[PDB]
């Protein structure tokens, strides 16, 4: 199984409910989310997923952006553009965290979206702890000298 | 006596001290042990009871506060200069997580814990040295347990 | 099964990162840069890109190459990091240096000239800020277990 | 064998010669010097050792001093100075490189004397590095994973 942080973002309204994994597998990242699916279900004993896979975005990145992704954390750089014909993002630093927005498409599909995302607060605690790592770990060593 | 202090230090839970030994005023003394276990960001708080001196246990437990793996970054955040401060609300325990006016990369921790209903309290503060041991020692539960250990 | 191998792998593998410098456009433009850490040893793999993007074939092939020492190390982080200003490696079959790009912040480059006995090879790779602090990472992530602290 | 770093000098003055260490054993940080015994070896098989074990200056540091130390040299404050009975020293940031100094001793020897130490240029670096990361892993995280 893999490294990965999310962020539950659920509402009695589906309609606008999300849920927004963050996961690295070796060296590339793969900003995931997927639409709340199913009402706000209660009981913890569903283990069925209240997030619609079948309408998930999932952005595989390359190596190096996760340098960037980190880099603009260092305010190094001010905003990063990822431009590509799957999608067009851009990762700029908010007041209140990070802000991930551009254009994408879910899964056996071709609708260009407008679609933003806030890592803020405690959350843009976590993504940067997250990159940090996650671009330490990219190089292997550890996986290595085991 | 050196190569069985490795197996056995191993099976320890990772940590480190805040130790606040008053040489005068044997009471004004405290030892705080921040560690970890499973998940769990445990805080236990001691008043140092024999003397900094004495041929005795110079430390000596109280209460403890149990940090669930939630706040690690919300910790981290006041820590960092984001979050302004954080709270905590044990069964018992209650706290808040702030920095210190005096000395920049400072830190406070202050407490009240009730016990059934007793009115204790107890104020941990955090220097430099301290506060950036926090720091690394926190990451450290987030970046291991996220996963990365793999 | 196309994924039921790469733990097997992984944990043999040198650990590097790589500089995606392709350029179909023009090729001599194209290049990718390969960092590893065999041994104790900074291994520098230089490709010149061959066969255009969307096609098949190998793409890049192996040309000259550095076999930096681990002394070396903490030498380039000295730039990297803001202390050293230049660093000189002097391998046989590849002298070259490493400096700061001021045409960017925070942003370097790596150029060679590699005796092959005559005649002299030049080449050169630009760390941009990401391949820049990416390698930085690198080399950290090398000292902290060359210096023993993962038993 | 514990994580270190050594600085090798030897002159063609032995008494002049030191064997700069600086290791760490869990939350211990041990820095020491051993000095030059006798004139550089000259056949290659002379494997007798070439510095003064009996006249070792050892200091120990506590888990905060690694910690100071380490605040130091990431600049969230000025110096770190540590007064014991076994030795008075301070570590501050030089502008081109770093310092130890003080007074201490040497092994089974009452008088104390003047010392010092200086990890300038590419010596920082890995002096910077080796502290940043003993008090990363100091702590017991890695190996409680096993």
């Amino acid at each position: 199984s893999l490294p990965k942080f999310e962020i539950h973002d659920v509402r009695d309204d589906p309609a606008e409910g999300t849920m927004t994994r963050v996961a690295v597998d070796g060296k590339l990242l793969l900003i995931s989310q997927y639409p709340q699916l199913g009402p706000r279900k209660v009981d913890p004993n569903d283990l069925s997923p209240q997030f619609d896979a079948d309408r998930r975005i999932s952005v595989r990145l390359r190596h190096v952006d996760l340098a960037y992704l980190v880099g603009v954390c260092k305010e190094r750089v001010p905003r990063h553009r990822m431009e590509t014909k799957a999608y067009t993002l851009d990762f700029e630093k908010s007041a209140q965290g990070y802000h991930l927005h551009g254009k994408v498409h879910r899964v056996a599909s071709q609708r260009m979206e407008d679609w933003s995302v806030k890592f803020d607060n405690h959350f843009a605690v976590t993504l940067e702890h997250f990159l940090e790592s996650a671009l330490d770990e990219s190089f292997g060593f550890r996986q290595h000298y085991a | 006596s050196l190569a069985q202090q490795r197996a056995r230090r191993a099976q320890l839970p990772p940590a480190f001290d805040v130790v606040h030994w008053n040489d005068e005023d044997i009471s004004r003394g405290h030892l705080l042990r921040v560690l970890h276990r499973d998940t769990f960001v445990v805080l236990d708080y001691h008043r140092q009871a024999r003397m900094l001196t004495e041929e005795g246990n110079k430390a000596e437990r109280v209460v403890s506060v149990m940090l669930p793996a939630v706040y690690t970054a919300r910790f981290l955040a006041v820590l960092e200069g984001r979050s302004e401060k954080v709270e905590v609300h044990s069964r018992y325990t209650n706290a808040t997580f702030t920095p210190n006016p005096a000395a920049p990369y400072t830190f406070t921790l202050k407490c009240t814990s009730t016990r059934p209903d007793e009115t204790f309290e107890w104020t941990v503060e955090f220097d430099v040295a301290e506060s950036l041991m926090l720091q690394r020692f926190l990451t450290q539960a987030l970046h291991y347990n996220t996963g990365f250990a793999r």
